[PDB]
């Protein structure tokens, strides 16, 4: 009984680990896209700040 | 493993003058045939396709076993109830079932 229970727990743990890996990959690519958009906005803001500083 | 066997009586002379208490003899023969058939296949095949092969083979083995006794009993049909795993490891099995849903 202990051996079969251990095998079933092994299968369940493998399935959950696969799901967690997929979720982690999706979250990683989402974070990359968020960072890229924020960096683009920050670059535009820096350009505006430089324009204002030169005008002053 | 759980099964139900339904039978009827023909040739009353044989039913009364062949075997002492044919009901108990048929019960023991059914248990022996079911033991013989369940041990042939592996566990997962029993768990998944147990409704047809195991139930079907059991019927053939039961007929073959009770043929020499000549009880006069005709075997109508044997059906399926459950191939549940033992009570001690049920938690492991249903957790493994719910693991796929958790992953999704």
């Amino acid at each position: 009984y202990n051996r079969m229970r251990a095998e079933r727990e092994a299968v369940a743990r493998r399935h959950r680990s696969q799901g967690q890996e997929e979720a982690e990959k999706l979250r990683a690519t989402a974070d990359y896209e968020v960072t890229r958009t924020l960096a683009e906005a920050e670059r535009q803001g820096r350009i505006m700040r430089g324009e204002g500083d030169a005008e002053a | 493993v759980e099964m139900n066997v339904q039978y009827r009586v023909t040739n009353p002379e044989k039913y009364l003058y062949s075997v002492t208490s044919p009901d108990d003899s048929l019960r023991q023969a059914t248990d022996s045939a079911l033991r013989g058939v369940i041990g042939k296949y592996t566990m997962d095949r029993i768990l998944t396709e147990g409704r047809t092969v195991i139930r079907s083979d059991t019927q053939r083995e039961l007929e073959e076993t009770i043929r020499p006794y000549d009880m006069g009993i005709t075997l109508l049909d044997v059906n399926f109830q459950a191939a549940r795993p033992p009570e001690e490891v049920k938690a492991a099995f249903d957790d493994a079932i719910a693991a796929r849903e958790n992953e999704q």
